[PDB]
């Protein structure tokens, strides 16, 4: 999944 | 000239600052799949002929330090230099492993009046950090 | 005399304000593309035209997909700014 | 889908945190160096190549001329920030 | 590759010029202005660009301008250019009036609320000032 | 004379 950075 | 003199002895140097884990002070998760950009920007700056240097979980001072040192070094044979920040962040803004740092503060090391073996030539940071808490939904084309 | 701001060059992976996404294996959106693209065409585009096709790579290429209904779905958009004032080459 | 920020081109005409320049009498360094590149070169050169020349003809041709000690012989340098997806040409095919 | 640039027009261009402000303000004419805004109208003409000249606006008419502009009809045209000359500070453009963030004008223009310039090129030219630390340059 | 804006 992706995330925030 | 419209372009940059790129043939010096050497391309110059390419600074990865990888932070992946931080204090439990910050609250900030594990950055996981950031040790895949950090590998994927060397073999990269290295096709380039950069002389690059991975540098791993450096807290907010340990940084300013290494900047510091970096841009007090003698780039006299170097056509450029480059600077990769993989953090998390906010505005103008970049995480060390244990605090806030200001961008401004890392990039002054190498002003034109600060690093003259530098003056005239390309100096370029990526910054891969958040810049924020806004979310784009984006539109429909 | 030049200007001390001069010649600096500044990629952000992200527009003022916004968000950043990585990719949990991956990944971060903006290396990946930026990686891709210099890989790609180091040896031809300036600079500045590489960078825009990561901005075109990572704004039309990539999604975000969460099991959170609220970051989920979300675009990316990359920023250059710069202060370079002449074109840059990775060739010769 | 793309992001509602994207296709956007912000021509500053100074650094973030600095003061723009105007001369009383010919406009804005700026400007005179938009206008004069574009004459130049909008029939040839993309626009981000156009934007990098008024780059440096700003920073290289225009140092500021004061009475006042504290505003004379300061320089400037403008500030390109891109949100652009594509090349951006004003000729055609 | 490149915009698509062969619309029947290449689109409006918005010169906003504020020369006089209002002394609360504390910023004296901007002598000058006038020269770059007729350089700026003449340069985007043959370019082919439908320049819009207006002139000391508040900063409630800049907003009421941009607003009314980013509802037109774009479909036929390439791109959109605007000019704003006036003081300013960091993020900040100054109406003969008072300050407006820059953000607020240019967010009339996002993909999602202009419709017709989606995926079109958006032009934001600012000469004003971004704060007031001075270059003093170095020699080479 | 150049003055700022």
């Amino acid at each position: 999944v992706d995330v925030a950075x | 000239d419209n372009s940059y003199k790129m043939d010096y002895p050497e391309m110059g140097l390419c600074i990865i600052i990888n932070n992946k884990n931080f204090h439990k002070s910050t609250g900030m998760t594990s950055r996981s799949g950031t040790d895949v950009d950090a590998a994927n920007l060397r073999e990269t700056f290295r096709n380039l002929k950069y002389e690059v240097r991975n540098k791993n979980d450096l807290t907010r001072e340990e940084i300013v330090e290494l900047m510091r040192d970096v841009s007090k070094e003698d780039h006299s044979k170097r056509s450029s230099f480059v600077c990769v920040l993989l953090s998390h962040g906010e505005e103008g803004i970049i995480f060390g492993t244990n605090g806030p740092v200001d961008l401004k503060k890392i990039t002054n090391f190498f002003r034109g009046d600060r690093c003259r073996s530098l003056t005239g030539k390309p100096k370029l940071f990526i910054i891969q950090a958040c810049r924020g808490t806004e979310l784009d939904c984006g539109i429909e084309t | 005399k030049i200007p001390v701001e001069a010649d600096f060059l500044y990629a952000y992976s992200t527009a003022p304000g916004y968000y950043s996404w990585r990719n949990s294996k991956d990944g971060s959106w903006f290396i990946q593309s930026l990686c891709a693209m210099l890989k790609q065409y180091a040896d031809k585009l300036e600079f500045m035209h590489i960078l825009t096709r990561v901005n075109r790579k990572v704004a039309t290429e990539f999604e975000s997909f969460s099991f959170d209904a609220t970051f989920h779905a979300k675009k990316q958009i990359p920023c250059i700014v710069s202060m370079l004032t002449k074109e840059l080459y990775f060739y010769h």
